[PDB]
């Protein structure tokens, strides 16, 4: 059995905390097979590489007019967050829409975990679970 | 009534079962003996059509802060969402209703599908006020009070006859 | 003996009410020579021909998105104001500034006044009487 | 009726004449032993009000190629326009009712005053065409035509049966 | 006595040929004291000096991007026209408008002529005589 | 061996009916391996959890300017497409380009299909089959 | 007799030094009658109010953004210039042209003196005299 | 004191006058065999230098409603304005200070001079939210408190220890 | 002649095989005993350069609707797009010829990798046409026809003269 | 020789004379006896065709500092101006002339009045540099050179042979 | 063993001899498992499909706005790189960033390498190795 | 001192190991009978805080060609960046330091993190050129000279006396 999992897009994704989105991860097309979650976080239970991938919809009105999009690992060897995949967007440059999608190879051991962040999150447009979701698969 | 076709699991007879109607899925597959079992969707979830479904889709549809439910979810149809009072729908967007600036006045008022239509007050008429309500209004006519013309008005300014 | 003006913007040019723009006539820049003025209208005493103009000084932070500016006559003959000049400018197309300037003869009776309107006022931006005024002379 | 004051033309004498009704002006001012004398206005000229005016006010409305009369000059008013066929008021333009894309459908016709108004086109229903009339229109039912589901529909494309 | 005219748009000032704007003349606002008109021109039976002033709104839809909009003189001593005061303006720069207006003193004989053009004359648009106009009077 | 494929922008990819697009699916880059092909769809044969992948290149002149690109599942269990994996661009905010990536793990069961729509697909440009295309593999 | 002038852009009009614009005043368009000029300013011989003019091409490519154009008194009476007539205009909001009048009536005694000053002076464009100029006449 | 000439208002004789400070202006030139006299500015009037005016200069200067006076009108000066509290000054308008987003923290407070100066919070410091004053704190550090580490912090979230 | 290595399938030596020239590619590696054997490519498919791949690469260009072949598939060579007539190339678009408003003339036609040159009609000529071909052409010369100048033209519109 | 109609300066009597050609103007207008007199055009003064003008025409063309002459000032003409090496006209500009990118190369040099043509280097071509006159070169051929392959090239870098 | 790699943003990425973008093989994240690496390729061992994908992170300051981002093989058997999957992108439509993010599974034989070429390379803005990335994996 | 659990690899009694000391990371677990064996990171590695990481963070940071070191790579932390002289950060770029034009002073030089602030000269000062460090200056004061005003100054000239 491969790990993987794909949470979705929900009602309580963003916190406006500060800390990583939320996600659906067990109805309508949010699932987890060999991977666990908290508090946003996909929690690794096998030891090895995955190809871990995020989408969020972006969109507003007119014009820190820079999103921020990432991946980042959580380890409890270090009080820090480390980044593994980021992206910068100034996608304002009336109603405009943008959609930021990473994707790659990461080694991961049991016990981390992978958030995602966007800043400013307010620029988050949530709709059906289909445009902002977070994945992974081992390979 | 729709059918799938299956197999009856003890003999291997092919079988022609009964789909299932809105507000329900197949919760088991027909045998020679029995017709299908179409459950009720659970809290959350629908069918909208007849189907042969193993589980009902999710209502999986979210409303922002500036939108309210058109629709609940029931167990035949998905949520769905307007925009609230104030607002209309642009682009998968909710914009504020537009205000008609002085020297023009509505004439249709912002809906859940439409901003305030405006126009520029026609003669004889004034709007003195930014406002998404307000039409242009007919200038005081003095001659209809029989008081003297003190200042004539405009597009944007009532008239003002004297005492 | 023949008839001139210049009047300027003034801190109480601005009133919010949808009537015309009012002016300095005697301080400064401003004067009155053989013209009149009450509440924002030059008034005539001497008909003839004249070259009327004002200048309106405009500004604002983005962008309702088209001005007007106009100079309009008010005559005791008839109870709306008759439109002379009139400009229609979209500068807001993230601070500007745009000028919009006008001028024209006109025949003028004893009596009859001539007042500037603009829509939205808010977008007028004073600083000290030389960027926005209103002024005529006989021709 | 209402009246104005007039200083006699040269006999000095100091007067109250009475007005001329809306469609006329002021042919000849009240005298002595006379009224007013209200004249109908000229072609192309208008009063809309009683007034004292010695000429009629000119029908100077023009209409641009993308516009109609919504009403002619008349004696007690001024022509005015409105767009044609086809397109909307926008900030004093005429602009092009627009249409609807794919998957969307016209909720409400482009008027004078309003562009056309869409929708994405809700579960159930399509529309295929980029149009400024058409509408989202229920998916053909397979069941109700006693057929079999062959292609399931969209927002843009209708459903197939055999 | 002293030459002045203020000409008025009309339903015919946009002839399309290439040629001069013309012009009302004798209804509402338009008028002729001591100066004469033919075909657009503004004509001189008055040798002096003279403040000419035209104004043309403009407006559109979108974005041939850069406007004419000029005085010229023809006189039948040369047989072609003469730049007097011309304006280069680039508006369209997604309904706009834009004003422009031009005024100057310029020496003309008896029997010299000014015209108006704009090119591209289909971005003038007309409402009401008041918009755009033509007029000159002696100094 | 684990099913995958990778299908090309082709001819006849804009059918114009709002409909799927239709790919290549044999020459050059194109290839089907353990999935198989049907009118636009990638048809399932094995049933499990596929990563699904869809690149649109897009572009245009000047600005609908709102472009939905998605995945789109099919089973016929059910008479209308499910929504799996969707972004919104509105990339024309003059000659424009623009590129829109989506990828996710989705679940499949043999007989289902997965297809690509964009609305509109009028502003989809096809090259040489690179710029835009349609894949997956199991996971 | 009646004061008069109008003085046209030239080679030398822009001296890059902060100082007014220089203009011709014998040449082609260019004329003084009852007025006077020295080192770009038009200097008064008979007391009285004058209508004052300017006019200025603007143009550039691409985007400081804010141009002041005015007109200034200067008086040996008092050691700094006098603002009469001023605009602001932000036209660069990848060619753009931007024209800029301004016209007013001042009073002005024998021995002041009337300039004209652009900031920043960089994007005014001369072409052939037509296009910026500075003009009075007494009225 | 500087002096200025002066052709008699009607003796004809040419003299040099004594010009008058600031804060005054020309009340009457000087003749054969009086100085010039010079009278202090109205109110709302100002001569900010020596000058031989025969009306001081008017105090013109307006400010609008996101201004204040930076100073007021006085004999020998002009009001002046300055952007009041919370705006800063840009191409002659007063905009408010901007708020550094969840990330980032305040390095320098807004001035009327200037907006709100805001830096990506540096490696083992926080911001949490959007705000124009708060600055980049360190994060809560679980090693000096005897604690264990609960969940590590990142630019936008304090570190939390059990 | 450009060679790659191989080894022979019965034995074992070392070979060393000819490559293939444009428009053929390898279809069976050399023996011993025989050269190498180029086939020629098909349809829809070439080599441009002297190559050993065991398939040739396909003619993957696709010309869009404002487009044209420049040139055909061939054997040595892709497909190739340019413009078609009233259209140039700018950042990957063929866009329409631009016309020379009244007061300008063509200097140049346009091209498929050009858009129409355009300038200002200098003194003495005009052009009052916006057109993508119409030059500025010479005012009507009254003197030369021996007739009175009625209106002097310009730069947009044609001088006129009595008869 | 065309002519004009003038009536006499100061006998009143209405003739027909000679017009002055190009490079001159009326300096005398005909007379009873005396036929018209021409002069030649003052320095920085011209007349480009046939004309009854008392003054010759001002050459008041000016050249920006990105322009040169295209012609001069001459009794017949005005200057004329056009971009300098290096610039292309555009909307009344002389813009600097484009340079084509890696990748891409020239086809088309720019001249005064267009900016420089560029293409994709097309299969077997390069250009590795962002350049206004270099153009895509052929692949080094490593076959010709009797070498074999290295590094194979792309549309900006050459192909490598050992 | 599944082959696998992602490869970072360093140093030395940006070349500028119009060549491939290099790449971080060792550090930090970046790494090799079953692949190889030689002057910014991807050299693969075992032949088969793998999924390839690509970052790169742009930005700039206003505005060849277009920029290509692509994937491209080298083989031993051709002279020439064939292209397999491309964007392109005109993000500069002040301040911008943009991602443009590649993925798709290609068929790749041992010897064949892999690049990434993004022209105009000086678009690419490197800060930490998670904004641009080259990587793979079988499948 | 924080600890992490770990396990006698002989035994296995749970052990209460050390963690490692910023610029340090755990080469070697605690055993029954010795502490964390906590090595020194190696170049263009770093820990910042207390942790039980098996290998150091990499010094990941960059600087661009407008950028210095703010903060070299240390043992206990990464790399940083500042904009170089006459430039400053906006939005994660070094944007050169604007110039005062003609008309307007410095009030405050430009840093890495600021741009130039600017002002209009107020009345009496003025600066004539378009510039990054120059402030308003005082007029020429002729009085204060015992000189005539020849020509009177503004905000982007000064003021000239005669001699
Ligand atoms: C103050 O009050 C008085 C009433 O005491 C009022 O005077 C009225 O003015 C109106 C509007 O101008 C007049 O209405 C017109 O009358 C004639 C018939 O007498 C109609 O033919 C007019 O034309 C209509 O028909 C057109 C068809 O070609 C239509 O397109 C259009 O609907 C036209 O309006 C029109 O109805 C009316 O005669 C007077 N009434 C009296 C008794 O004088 C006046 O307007 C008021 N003043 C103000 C400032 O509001
Ligand atoms: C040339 O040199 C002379 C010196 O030989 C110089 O004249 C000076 O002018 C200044 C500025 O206008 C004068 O200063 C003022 O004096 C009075 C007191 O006499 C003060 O009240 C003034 O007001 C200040 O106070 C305000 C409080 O309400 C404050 O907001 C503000 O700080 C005000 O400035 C002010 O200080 C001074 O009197 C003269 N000195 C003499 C001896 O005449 C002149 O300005 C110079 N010319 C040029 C062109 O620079
Ligand atoms: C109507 O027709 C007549 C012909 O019957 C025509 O008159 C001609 O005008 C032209 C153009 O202005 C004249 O050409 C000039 O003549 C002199 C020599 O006589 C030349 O030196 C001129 O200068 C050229 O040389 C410059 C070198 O410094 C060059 O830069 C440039 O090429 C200059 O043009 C020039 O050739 C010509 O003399 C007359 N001919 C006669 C017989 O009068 C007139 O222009 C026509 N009218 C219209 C309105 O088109
Ligand atoms: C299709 O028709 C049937 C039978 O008349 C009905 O029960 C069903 O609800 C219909 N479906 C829809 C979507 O209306
Ligand atoms: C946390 O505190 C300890 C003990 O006082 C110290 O050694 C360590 O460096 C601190 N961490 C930080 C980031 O300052
Ligand atoms: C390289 O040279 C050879 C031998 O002269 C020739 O046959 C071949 O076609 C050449 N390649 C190209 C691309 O011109
Ligand atoms: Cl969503
Ligand atoms: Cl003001
Ligand atoms: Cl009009
Ligand atoms: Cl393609
Ligand atoms: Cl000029
Ligand atoms: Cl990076
Ligand atoms: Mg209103
Ligand atoms: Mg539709
Ligand atoms: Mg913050
Ligand atoms: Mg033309
Ligand atoms: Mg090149
Ligand atoms: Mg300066």
């Amino acid at each position: 059995v491969n790990p993987a999992a794909h949470l979705t897009g929900a009602n309580s994704s963003l916190t406006g905390s500060g800390g990583p989105l939320l996600w659906e991860t067990q109805l309508g097309l949010a699932f987890l097979r060999g991977l666990s979650y908290h508090d946003g976080a996909l929690v690794v239970t096998k030891a090895g590489y995955y190809y871990i991938y995020s989408k969020v919809q972006l969109g507003g009105v007119g014009c820190a007019s820079t999103i921020t999009h990432g991946l980042y690992k959580r380890t409890p060897r270090y009080p820090e967050e480390l980044e593994l995949l980021v992206s910068q967007q100034s996608p304002c440059g009336r109603v405009w829409w943008d959609s930021s999608f990473l994707g790659g190879v990461v080694h991961l051991e049991a016990g981390e975990e992978v958030v995602v962040r966007v800043l400013d999150e307010r620029l988050v447009r949530l709709r059906d679970g289909t445009r902002s979701y977070f994945g992974a698969f081992m390979v | 009534t729709p059918t799938y076709p299956w197999r009856d699991a003890e003999t291997g007879e092919r079988l022609v079962c009964a789909q299932c109607p809105p507000g329900t899925f197949v919760q088991r597959p027909c045998r020679r003996d029995s017709p299908t079992t179409c459950g009720p969707c659970p809290p959350r979830h629908y069918t909208q059509f007849w189907n042969y479904l193993e589980r009902c889709r999710y209502c999986n549809v979210l409303c922002g802060e500036r939108e309210e439910e058109a629709r609940a979810c029931h167990a035949t149809h998905n949520r769905a969402c307007r925009c609230r009072t104030g607002f209309f729908a642009h682009a998968g967007f909710c914009l504020e209703h537009a205000s008609c600036p002085p020297g023009a006045g509505v004439i249709a008022p912002g809906t859940p599908s439409q901003n305030t239509q405006c126009q520029p007050c026609p003669p004889g008429t004034f709007s003195a006020s930014s406002s998404s309500s307000e039409q242009c209004q007919p200038h005081r006519n003095c001659t209809a009070l029989g008081l003297a013309l003190n200042v004539p008005g405009s597009s944007s300014h009532d008239t003002l006859c004297t005492s």
